[PDB]
């Protein structure tokens, strides 16, 4: 989701 | 409430760029199509003006006349009345080109012959022949 | 923090609450306020004791020792607490100390389906709940989507790797419970291009302040301009953000377009201008002539001889007035066109090295939801997000499988026994596996309940590689195939030496097209050994399951030589390359919010099967078939803690049917 983000 | 700053996204462009299939490149080419003609029209009146330039090249120098600084004065020569009368035919109302004529009469001394004399320079009759011109 | 804090740290409003709590004490929730802020501060101390130890049971004699008038007063209500948290595994829950030794005999058999997280998770709090419980597992290992390289000193996460900041996390008090080496993610990515050559901080900075720009321009899209229907198909986030691209290059266009149009203006108005000067030249040329040859006219002369000289003299100094009140205007006109041919507005929204970067940061996005950002639904992609949370997310640095392993610790695993078969009636369940070694080695299986974890690839299988008997509802097998499943791949490489910059933890590269945007687009240096680990994203990820690892292993060479230098690189002495879509017992690696889908969808997967009665007229049954499972909880899909916490769910609802709740009078 959203949260794995670099 | 608004877009971010430096994105533009009006409702109406996200209908016409989704309007169909190829929607989004067409309206992309028709102003690639408009930059190329806009474009080539600046060039063709930087070309036209380019031109119009050189014929104005020179100025207007060698057609000066030098300043005629000259003190006003009271009197009406006879000379001066006459110079008058004849400007009133090619001028009409025009004080200030009459006075110019003259050279050594205000604006309002013009405007004040235009009494005085009126009855010895039939100055009726003179100004409704200008205005038949 | 405090008494407040432990409330957040569980996930639950301080001074409020929640639908759950409602549920269990609707006696208080409906009751006098002062009551309420009672149960609120019994609720939220009791969770403080338990996270300030989460090593040690948290027994209801504990919780009333340490509890103060008027707290203390009611010994029924902190009763009913206390039984409420440790039923939903709010305390008490992972791997801590017991104080009363696990109940003489047990209540209830159930079958857990997987010994993934959520499985391990819920398994270990049904046991707790003093109930038979035995996981089946088809692979040779527990974790499942969590798993771990280890070979000699080399440890990697082919799996999970990264815990998402402890700040409401249940992966706090886990690591608090197993020896997790938890170290923080440097922020900086430096960039490198297709040649080998960094990103400067000029571009850098841009692309991505564009990017983020971009993305609050897609949400602007979806819940202010309502774009979200288009030819009857769902608008995706891709879709979006190629309309955004689109409408920004038709204002850099619109722009120049009226710019030169201004110019065009302007430089048509100096036509008009440079006419009337030209053709008033023309006149003062004659006028000078005819004064001249009236000036010829030597005297004495006439009055009317005299009034000629005297007239063209006024006649010609008025047109030289004009003409030099209008070389004044042509000064200004003309520098007006040098103003603004001087600053042209963009040339281009972006470049093509530009679009490159661009292409990263998408990348790096289709990484974070394991999926092509044309799959992903515009509206709800992101749903999740309200409830992320807080600190600075970490790594599991002695590999994440010391947390599954940990879980699994007392348990009745059977490994290497693939499910083929769920059989669910009014009276009880029978789950049908097989030996994945001998495949003609069967098994059966009774249980009054069926927890199922397998993963929503699994559950989409076609043909089915598990059968439902009954077949799952329509209601259910919609929201399945509504769900989106993606895929993420990792290639590990292990050196003998460190040859990147020991304090950068991770730097991209850029594909050449956006066709690859993914393949290969970031590597990760995190680990105590020398390991660089290449992440395989987007569309690139799907197809590279079909290329072979030296092949693989060679691409990732030839980028690290590029960016450190074509004799800096050595031949990497350990090499794996994960293929979860491949992979039969996962079919992908976790979910996304897929266009057409919502978070709705991850409820419905939630929602436990009740089978129809066995003698018709019969009374309406008990529910059987329960569902955990990372894609099963609407607020923290595709995630380890989510994984877990699904698990506690289910635990507690299963405990609650079965056990009966205690605690609800
Ligand atoms: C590459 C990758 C990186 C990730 N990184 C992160 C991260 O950094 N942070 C994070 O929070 N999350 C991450 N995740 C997600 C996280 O690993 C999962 O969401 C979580 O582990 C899923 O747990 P689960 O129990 O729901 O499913 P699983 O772990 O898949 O458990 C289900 C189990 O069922 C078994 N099974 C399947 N079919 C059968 C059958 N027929 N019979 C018996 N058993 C069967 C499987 O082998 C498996 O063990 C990542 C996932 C992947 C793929």
């Amino acid at each position: 989701p959203k949260s794995f983000l670099v | 409430r608004k877009p971010p700053k430096g994105m533009f996204l009006s409702q109406e462009d996200v209908e016409a760029v989704s309007a169909n299939a190829t929607a989004a490149t067409t309206v992309l080419r028709q102003l690639d199509m408009e930059l190329v003609s806009v474009k080539r029209q600046i060039q063709n009146i930087k070309q036209t003006n380019s031109a119009l330039k050189e014929k104005l090249d020179g100025g207007i120098e060698p057609y000066r006349l030098p300043e005629v600084i000259q003190k006003c004065n009271a009197r009406w020569t006879t000379e001066e009345q006459l110079l008058a009368v004849q400007a009133i035919r090619k001028y009409g109302r025009d004080f200030q080109a009459i006075s110019d004529v003259i050279g050594n009469k205000s604006v309002v001394q013009v405007k004040n012959f235009f009494v005085n004399y009126r009855r010895r320079f039939n100055i009726d009759e003179v100004l409704q022949e200008w205005e038949a011109e | 923090s405090g008494v407040e804090g432990a409330a957040f740290q569980s996930r639950l409003p301080h001074d409020r609450m929640t639908s759950q709590e409602a549920a269990c004490f609707p006696d208080i929730i409906s009751g006098p306020q002062q009551t309420q802020k009672v149960f609120l501060f019994i609720r939220n101390r009791t969770l403080q004791l338990w996270l300030d130890n989460p090593k040690i049971q948290l027994t209801f004699e504990a919780t009333l020792q340490q509890l103060e008038a008027p707290y203390n007063s009611d010994t029924v209500l902190v009763h009913r607490v206390h039984s409420y948290l440790e039923r939903h595994g709010l305390i008490n829950f992972g791997i801590y100390k017991r104080i009363k030794p696990l109940p003489t005999k047990k209540t209830g058999k159930v079958i857990i389906i997987g010994s993934g997280v959520s499985g391990l998770a819920a398994a270990r709090q049904l046991q707790s709940f003093g109930m038979d419980v035995t996981l089946l597992e088809a692979r040779d290992r527990v974790g499942g989507r969590v798993a771990t390289f280890r070979k000699g000193n080399y440890v990697a996460d082919l799996g999970a790797m990264v815990v998402t900041g402890l700040g409401g996390n249940p992966m706090a008090v886990v690591s608090k419970q197993v020896n997790m080496e938890l170290a923080k993610i440097k922020q900086k990515c430096p960039l490198y291009e297709a040649n080998g050559q960094a990103v400067p901080k000029e571009k850098d900075e841009m692309v991505e302040q564009e990017f983020n720009r971009l993305l609050e321009a897609t949400s602007y899209l979806s819940h202010q301009l309502d774009f979200n229907v288009l030819n009857n198909k769902p608008v995706s986030l891709g879709q979006a953000l190629e309309v955004v691209i689109q409408l920004q290059e038709k204002h850099v266009k619109d722009e120049q377009i009226e710019h030169w149009k201004k110019i065009v203006k302007t430089q048509e108005e100096l036509k008009e201008l440079l006419n009337k000067m030209v053709n008033l030249k023309e006149k003062i040329k004659e006028l000078h002539q005819q004064y001249k040859e009236a000036s010829e006219v030597k005297p004495p002369r006439d009055i009317t001889a005299e009034f000629l000289v005297k007239s063209k003299h006024r006649d010609l100094t008025a047109l030289c007035k004009e003409y030099d009140e209008l070389a004044e205007t042509q000064g200004k006109l003309e520098e007006k066109l040098q103003e603004l041919e001087a600053n042209p507005p963009s040339d281009v929204y972006l470049s093509s090295r530009d679009r490159q970067i661009l292409d990263w940061h998408f990348a790096n996005l289709e990484f974070a939801n394991a999926t092509p950002l044309s799959t992903l639904s515009l509206k709800h992609w992101d749903q999740d997000d309200d409830f992320e949370f807080t600190g600075s997310h970490l790594t599991v640095r002695n590999g994440y499988s010391c947390v599954p392993v940990a879980l699994a610790e007392g348990l009745d695993i059977k490994l290497n026994t693939a499910v083929r078969q769920v059989r669910y009636t009014a009276s009880g369940c029978e789950v049908i596996a097989v030996n994945t070694r001998s495949t003609s080695q069967t098994f059966i299986y009774k249980c009054d309940a069926v927890l199922c974890t397998l993963p929503l690839g699994v559950l989409k299988q076609q043909p089915p590689a598990v059968q439902f008997v009954p077949p799952l509802p329509e209601w259910k097998t919609s929201a399945v195939q509504r769900m989106g499943f993606g895929n993420l791949n990792k290639v590990v490489l292990c050196f003998d030496r460190v040859f990147w910059d020991p304090s950068v933890n991770l730097f991209g590269h850029v594909g050449s097209t956006t066709a690859s945007r993914g393949e290969l687009f970031l590597f990760w240096n995190l680990y105590k050994a020398p390991i660089l680990l290449a992440l395989v994203a987007g569309e690139a990820a799907g197809i590279m399951e079909n290329i072979s690892d030296d092949v693989i292993v060679g691409r990732c060479l030839a980028i690290l030589k590029g960016i450190f230098g074509s004799s800096a690189v050595p031949q990497p002495k350990e090499t794996v390359v994960s293929r979860w879509r491949a992979d039969p017992w996962a079919r992908g690696s976790y979910s996304y919010v897929a266009a057409g889908s919502s978070g709705n969808d991850y409820d419905l997967m939630a929602q436990p099967i009740t089978p129809g009665p066995s003698i018709p007229g019969a009374p309406q049954p008990i529910p059987r078939l329960f569902f955990a499972g990372e894609h099963t909880i609407r607020n923290y899909p595709a995630t380890v803690h989510g994984a877990l916490l699904s698990g506690l769910r289910e635990a507690g609802r299963i405990a609650d049917q079965f056990l009966g709740a205690m605690y609800t009078l």
